[PDB]
RNA sequence: AAAAUAUU
RNA sequence: UAAAUAUU
């Protein structure tokens, strides 16, 4: 009375769904991998023609992994209609493995009429160089669209791929923090970059602007060695503020807060000296500045440096926060032509276009520098 | 009851009998086919010479020894343990 | 008491294709359809063209087993069979309809 | 055909040959209590009484007809008698086993709480029993599965 | 007299055998499609004070009902055998008790897969045989030499969990 | 490859505790038995001398069940100090099985120096007659083992979370229906073990004197009968009593009423829809308005239950209690008053009278007649 | 000024073998009580850009350090062998590489159980031998015939999961 | 003398002192010209890692930049790479301590094939320079066996 | 080499059954008992208890160990059967093999 | 090199030799013990006499046949395959 | 706490 | 909306 490993189901129990899809970035004992999939013609907004669930142990043989088993079934099912193009959607608890990623790349390169979207609750072995390279080859190269699961996708899975009866989805405690951490880490891995228009809009030193309701932050890190700075090519990326949302954060988090939330994951050695360079469209507000000051005081090793395109002054408390930032040791500056060009060439998919400065860039930079310089000492 | 097979010179008989039946009864039974007097007809077991009067119990053979799925083997002679064929 | 030479033989003679001869009661062969049809009442000897001696010995033992336990349905004992003999035993059973 | 099946067959592991049975209830209880409550239950008809053959696992269980529910028509009379003999109980129970109707008869001594039982044939129930169902069962039990799937 | 009864044959089994039976039957009714079509009544679905469950197995137009009981005083001194089993074959108002071996023979006659008629010819030509018998309890009588030879050459399937066998349920383990 | 079965963990993970010990009376897929235990000496309440967790499977072999493992260990560990009195406390996810209950009874009978307390999150096979008899022989009996069995409350769950979980800098968060499930399990277990009131409680509460003082509870004693062959037959299983759950921060915020607890436990009896049942209740205080309304609704929905309420007194407030009685009666209920006969019957059936006789209090007959007249007027007005 | 290098010995292994080693080392470090005293350093506890982990196995004064490695381009065409293993013997300043077989013989000097001095006698006396060797990689060399005969007489213990071995970790698979 | 005797008459490390064919493995997949250019650049700069593997075994030698190791290790003997002695060959010299005995691994790689040959030689210089107690500790660790030692 | 001289290439080993083998002196040096026994004037060995088959098996062990005394790569197996394992163990204990 | 066995008159000699070594070299080796001329002595394999001039390759024996744990077995003759003892 | 087959 | 080894 010990049935064989059941590697396929139609829906999963509520306790199972809650125990497996809990998306803490560093979670143990989730040894099984679940994969709820849907297939549908390219014609949108019609009931899917097939949708099921494949499960499998992580430490099994590669052929029993849910991804490989799904592709094995799909290869046979695809001969039915060779003239029809398909879109496939995955919701998988653990992210695929290196071998699975490479083999999915091969499988999809073989098929020119199948689009694949993947949603992951957590990233599996996100700190292994080969897994990073395998994901880079699979996804960005150009179609496999790997994303993280949000409240919407979790609710969709709960509604369609769970036996829940007359039950409403109940998010666990830290769902939004974990989601944003995973989003930041995946963006760091895949090496996402801004579109040219977005940076052009959001990084104008021009004091007079319109619609500047969102704050960006483009970061990078440098390590000490031989009295020299070495770029840590892992620690590079950017992020933007999250607007308040009923299901997400009720009060939208500030890009600076997300940056401070992600910094601890890097496991920067306590005995090593690191410089964290940041570029921002708006100067940090008072609450953000206080958080940075206390964090930098707490962290001896880290050394923060902030460059800005504009000074966000409101009620005069921001300048007060800058004083405690400076006391902590955080050097604050303004973005000039050199730094603007560096951001354009480093954090934008410019397609090799050279930076095109706008009118009055130097004058605006000088005005901002004059405004900023006096506050610290005077 | 016990089923038994008698084999001699590429000839065989399959027949059932009682436990208390003595060798005299065995020769009497085989008389119906061999068409020869039973006083002389001689039985053999495990290359051993059975006496004219020989009962099952004193022989030691039991129903466990002789089964429908494994009948006891005994040779016959008048006045060569031929093995079965092989694949 | 039946004599094989007479009509009521009571013991039909079977001749193995290999060359060995056995004898088995009329009903025991009646359990096999082919010999039942063959035995026609004026004949008292059946010769086999392809069945080896060991195959015929085993099928005769099977006749004994079946007649002994045809009615019994309690604690039936085991009937030995081996893979090396299984295929030819199946062929012999199909020929004899066992 | 039913008579032939009852006569020339190995029957159910409970052969028609008379066999010794015993009352198993209250295994643990002292003997006096056991026999007293046996007599009480036999007189009452509100509890269940079981007789088990010593050498096998088969047992006959008498339940009150009220327990099961809708009463089943009984062309034959079943009973537990305490009147024919003072120190013994008679038992008659009709049944249908493997398609053939029979009557299980027996007796149990009050002092020993164990006695004898036998199984007898019943022609009377046979003709009155429906031909359709019995023929269907006879057809169903003779068949075999080997080499029937087309 | 004057107090009626109903009389049944009750194989005295252990409680562990009973739930193992319940586990297997449900498994093959839900987890696997093998025992689909079987019904299983819970203890509270029957007024009988002693009935513990009822597995109903439709056999064409008739049915096979296997019942378990509880609270029987027949339990051994060590309570090795407190509970019990009974097999019934009901067709409309007609009914008849059945032996466990004949019960499995009637079960295997419909539900579980078995050597098809083509098995003989496929084995003669040395070809692979499929489908093949996987329920050894449906042929517990003395089968034709054909079947014994076939079962010898090609092994029967070993399912996990084993299919529910009425003979295995009501096998006299304490008396061996 | 896969390690061997682990059965002697030190503490269990928070998800494990939340999953196994969820005390819904009917839980599937919980194929594991967890047994936390503590052992201490008789004297001032002191730190336990030992405490661990045994683990097992329900379908495993009895010698591997968690309870048998504990008793095997104890039989040896006790030899160090043969003159030591040992108090053992179990917190177990499933109540011991029938065979294990019997074995524990034998074990405890053999050892006269052990006192065993058991707290169970859920009752395992509580509807099995054999298991009920085994529980009765183990606990109900006042001889030998005198093993105590109880349902786990907020206090015991919190104690386990504190001492038998890797609960790091975190506080116990009860699941949704913990109080309701606790009360259902309590009622079922009391029904099984045939609990009975002490004489003082019945004498104090069931006094029909019209003028009373200092009594803030209501007691309800229930029995059931079934219809068959134009005769009512007592379901000896369905017989018990209960008292109102007063408000408590951990339990019911607004203490539930005895009538509502009774209506919550009726559905778990799984009464047949096609039969006819009669449920008889004896209450110390007449139903309140909200209770009575619910009870009337329940009677309306369930057509197979005929209710019969008896009351020793009438609790009337705002006059709305009279309305409640009127609607209850119109629903179909048969409301009456408790007289000498009913008081004696309740004393005989629901009390630990030790064979003693009933001693009616003064003015019983006059008070009964007066309350009968009051109820007649209320129903007729 | 010419460059400076440090030279080391690495054994090409498969990432799955590294995973299993990790699993075994962890398990016997925590789940069991056998590998207690084994130190394990995570990938973030060392500055080396390639190192993945370090397992230290103190042997009295000396220390055995087994290291695995990440992101070596030497990986095979099919990436059968991307990662790597190494073994070092550190004592004060001195350090040196070691062979997988010598490394298991070294670790099995103080860690896992083996036939005791009096184990041979019980073979003749007919008694039961205890303790028995549970780690067969610590005797990979050719030993005295007495130990070989004793092992033949009494089968070695088979633990589940198997004790982590440097040999099984660094054994050839692609071509042997 | 014991170290030299072991080197001469021991089955040495599974890496026999006899000449063995070795090849460069990095960037297997990339085309040969790219592999050659990358190998030459890696040799010149001293910033990346370069690995040489024997054809028929899984053993290989990795030349990590000495910076990665953190604290620079004292080197009584010099480890070096020649890109000057011959235009078409790259020569290597790696002092190591295998199985308790110090040796020098020498070898050459043709850059066109990025392949070549290597051999091991006994290292006499540092045998006496290395600490004393540690060598004998390793020798006893290599001699003892668990069998029949525990009481 | 010549067997006439006491320092012969091999050494006589008479079995308890009454059977004689001859094995190299260097091979016998691996055993403490025979090493001490071979005294330089003598070139023969008498074994009180070792059966002929046990003597053959132990000599096979000497051959195997001398063949693989130094090598440690792909060492071949040394088959042992339970029926002879106990007496081989006793022989090794006596000879210190 | 391969270790060889010779089986005759309750004696056996253990020696390692090259594969290319001819039967003449084997007779030279055994001469150091038997004190007899090589010429008349004849070896045996599988109860088959070996001619004066033979080679290993010609005989078909390989180093796999003769192992340090299972050496090739050959008898001897001068101018009976005695089995091993039993427990 | 979880760097993750530490098989709860 | 679990009557429970239907081992998700
Ligand atoms: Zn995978
Ligand atoms: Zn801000
Ligand atoms: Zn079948
Ligand atoms: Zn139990
Ligand atoms: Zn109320
Ligand atoms: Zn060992």
């Amino acid at each position: 009375m010990k049935p064989h490993f059941r590697n396929t189901v139609e829906r999963m129990y509520r306790d199972t769904f809650s125990y497996n899809f809990y998306n803490r970035p560093i979670l143990s004992r989730r040894n099984t991998v679940w994969l709820c999939y849907e297939v549908k013609t390219k014609g949108p907004s019609r009931p899917p023609l097939d949708a099921k669930i494949f499960r499998g142990q992580v430490y099994s043989e590669l052929k029993y992994h849910p991804e490989m088993r799904f592709f094995h079934w799909f290869s046979k099912w695809r001969k039915l209609h060779r003239d029809q193009e398909y879109e496939v959607t995955w919701y998988i608890s653990w992210s695929p493995c290196t071998k699975c990623t490479r083999d999915m790349a091969t499988f999809l390169a073989e098929d020119p009429k199948v689009t694949l979207t993947i949603f992951v609750a957590r990233l599996y072995y996100f700190w292994d160089p080969d897994y990073q390279e395998a994901l880079r080859s699979l996804c960005q190269k150009r179609r496999a669209t790997m994303k993280i699961m949000n409240y919407d996708e979790f609710q969709h899975c709960w509604s369609k791929f769970v036996y829940s009866q007359r039950e409403l989805f109940e998010p666990w405690n830290n769902l939004p923090k974990y989601y944003i951490l995973l989003h930041i880490m995946l963006g760091e891995i895949l090496r996402h970059s801004m579109d040219p228009p977005t940076f052009t809009f959001n990084f104008n030193n021009e004091p007079w602007v319109r619609g500047r309701h969102e704050t960006y932050l483009c970061y990078e890190v440098e390590r000490m060695h031989n009295d020299t700075w070495v770029l840590l090519n892992q620690r590079r990326g950017f992020l933007c503020n999250q607007a308040p949302h009923k299901h997400g954060f009720l009060e939208g988090r500030h890009a600076e807060l997300c940056f401070l939330d992600v910094i601890p994951f890097w496991k920067l050695d306590l005995d090593q000296d690191y410089r964290v360079t940041c570029f921002t469209s708006w100067s940090p507000c008072f609450s953000c500045a206080q958080e940075m000051a206390k964090f930098i005081s707490k962290n001896k090793h880290v050394s923060l440096c902030i460059f800005t395109a504009r000074i966000y002054d409101d009620q005069g408390r921001c300048q007060e926060g800058l004083r405690t930032l400076a006391e902590a040791g955080a050097k604050i500056s303004i973005m000039t032509y050199s730094e603007f060009k560096h951001c354009w060439d480093t954090f934008v998919d410019h397609q090799g276009c050279p930076f095109q400065p706008w009118d009055g860039l130097d004058e605006h930079s000088q005005d901002l520098s004059g405004r900023l310089r006096a506050i610290l000492q005077n | 009851d016990v089923f038994l097979m008698i084999r001699r010179h590429k000839t065989t008989i399959f027949t059932d009998a009682k436990e208390s039946s003595t060798v005299f009864e065995l020769k009497r039974i085989v008389e119906g086919i061999l068409k020869r007097p039973p006083d002389e007809q001689r039985l053999y077991k495990d290359d051993q010479l059975l006496d004219d009067g020989k009962t099952l119990g004193e022989c030691g053979f039991t129903s466990q020894t002789a089964r429908p799925q494994a009948p006891a083997t005994v040779g016959l002679a008048f006045r060569c343990i031929e093995p079965f064929s092989s694949p | 008491y039946g004599g094989c030479e007479g009509p009521d033989a009571m013991y039909v003679k079977l001749i193995s294709s290999d060359g060995h001869e056995f004898i088995v009661k009329r009903e025991h062969a009646l359990t096999s359809g082919t010999i039942k049809a063959m035995l026609e009442n004026e004949t008292n000897e059946v010769n086999f063209r392809e069945i080896p001696s060991h195959v015929l010995s085993k099928v005769c033992m099977y006749f004994t087993y079946k007649v002994r336990y045809t009615n019994s349905s309690t604690e039936i004992p085991e009937f030995p069979i081996a893979p090396e003999i299984a295929l030819e035993l199946l062929m012999a059973a199909n020929f004899l309809d066992c | 055909d039913q008579r032939s099946k009852f006569e020339n067959e190995e029957f159910f592991r409970k052969l028609s040959r008379e066999c010794e049975i015993k009352y198993t209830g209250f295994r643990d209880r002292p003997h006096e209590e056991r026999q007293a409550r046996f007599q009480n239950a036999c007189r009452d008809g509100r509890s269940e009484i079981a007789f088990v053959a010593t050498g096998t696992n088969l047992s006959l269980q008498f339940f009150p007809a009220s327990w099961q529910g809708e009463q089943r028509q009984t062309p034959s009379r079943e009973y537990v008698d305490l009147e024919r003999e003072a120190g013994k109980v008679y038992l008659k129970a009709p049944m249908i086993l493997n398609g053939v109707c029979v009557i299980w008869k027996g007796w149990i001594d009050l002092q020993r709480l164990d006695g004898m039982g036998c199984l007898e044939f019943d022609e009377e129930r046979a003709q009155q029993e429906d031909a359709l169902a019995q023929q269907a069962f006879e057809e169903a039990r003779r068949r075999t599965r080997e080499f029937e799937d087309r | 007299m004057e107090n009626r009864w109903q009389v049944m044959i009750v194989w005295q089994v252990d409680r562990m055998r009973i739930r193992t039976w319940k586990s297997l039957v449900k498994h093959h009714m839900y987890v696997s499609g093998k025992a689909r079509g079987w019904f299983y009544r819970h203890h509270y679905e029957s007024p009988h004070p002693r009935i513990s469950s009822e597995v109903h197995i439709p056999l064409g137009d008739a049915r096979l009902v296997i019942t378990t009981y509880w609270g029987l005083h027949t339990g051994e001194r060590d309570w090795h055998l407190g509970q019990g089993v009974s097999i019934e074959w009901r067709k409309k108002r007609y009914s008849t008790q059945v032996d466990p071996e004949l019960a499995d023979q009637l079960i295997h006659l419909y539900y579980f897969d078995c050597f098809s008629d083509s098995a003989i010819r496929k084995a003669l030509l040395g070809h692979i045989v499929s489908p093949r018998c996987e329920y050894q309890a449906g042929h517990n009588k003395v089968g034709s030499l054909q079947y014994l030879a076939l079962a010898a050459l090609i092994t029967p399937k070993k399912i996990k969990p084993p299919l529910p066998s009425v003979t295995k349920l009501t096998e006299d383990r304490w008396n061996k």
